[PDB]
């Protein structure tokens, strides 16, 4: 996540400064600089996870084309919940399912 | 080697050609200002294993 | 030999089942230099290829003599094992571009699935 300019709402780069050696967020388009309160600049994942669980509506138990299981819910322990498969559309993806319960609504899975 | 499995999987293994971005999972920067020290909590003891 | 075909197509289509919930449950094996997905629509295909001749053996073991179809297959004069197969037992599995059919609509092949 990257912070936002609170005067001209522009990006705020990272800046390093060489007498402070301090990690400071500053707005290229102003003199505004803000500390910074972590040092990860950066992070880049060559394989991810990210939108496998990601891509879920909460009014997901309305359609009438998804198939209708009984497994039993880990939270309200009711008998009818609405399963589908990954997302991601990749060709290395899984063909794990996740289940949606239609009173408490979240994802779970069978493992 | 034709005859015996574990040789010719160490000649397939020196054969097959691999790169750094296979073995690698996730690249991060991170801002340190101290050479001998480290910020990261983590990989702290370790690097302090290291420089003693 | 026509509840013989019919129990041959169910327990392949039981096996095919059993596949489906491997796979859905991490416990399939993968065929080297292929893909998950890539490896179970080649197991897949596989066993629907064995029911189809296993059905059609069962169908041309039973013609007599006397069929008309068997005669014209023994002289080799027209027709094969697959002919047979298809017209007595099972057509089979029906492949486009060398897979099965492909999700068409969103996430399925008709409307009615
Ligand atoms: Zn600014
Ligand atoms: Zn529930």
């Amino acid at each position: 996540s990257f912070r936002f300019c609170l005067e001209c709402n522009n990006m705020l780069y990272p800046k390093e400064d060489k007498e402070n050696q301090r990690l400071l967020y500053s707005c290229r388009n102003c003199d505004y600089t803000e500390l910074a309160e972590d040092p990860k600049v950066y992070r880049h994942e060559l394989i991810t996870n990210i939108g496998e669980t990601a891509g879920i509506v909460d009014d997901i138990g309305q359609d009438p084309t998804l198939p209708r299981s009984d497994k039993e819910c880990p939270e309200c322990h009711s008998r009818d919940c609405v399963f589908f498969q990954s997302q991601q559309r990749r060709k290395d993806t899984n063909m794990t399912l996740f289940y949606v319960c239609l009173n408490c609504k979240k994802t779970f899975r069978d493992e | 080697i034709a005859l015996d499995i574990e040789k010719a999987k160490v000649i397939q293994s020196s054969i097959e050609y691999t790169t750094l971005k296979n073995v690698t999972s996730a690249t991060e920067i991170y801002y340190d200002p101290d050479p001998t020290s480290t910020v990261i909590e983590e990989d702290f003891d370790t690097v302090e294993a290291y420089f003693s | 030999t026509m509840k013989e075909i019919t129990h041959a197509i169910s327990s392949a289509k039981e096996q095919v089942q059993e596949i489906i919930y491997k796979a859905q449950h991490n416990e399939l094996e993968l065929k080297p230099g292929m893909t998950l997905r890539e490896s179970f629509e080649g197991e897949v295909s596989r066993t629907l290829n064995d029911a189809r001749d296993s059905a059609g053996r069962s169908a041309e073991m039973n013609l007599k003599d006397l069929n008309n179809v068997k005669q014209m297959v023994s002289a080799g004069s027209k027709g094969s094992f697959i002919n047979i197969a298809q017209m007595s037992a099972c057509v089979g599995q029906q492949m486009v571009e060398g897979k099965r059919i492909a999700f068409g609509f969103a996430d399925r092949s008709l409307p009615h699935f």
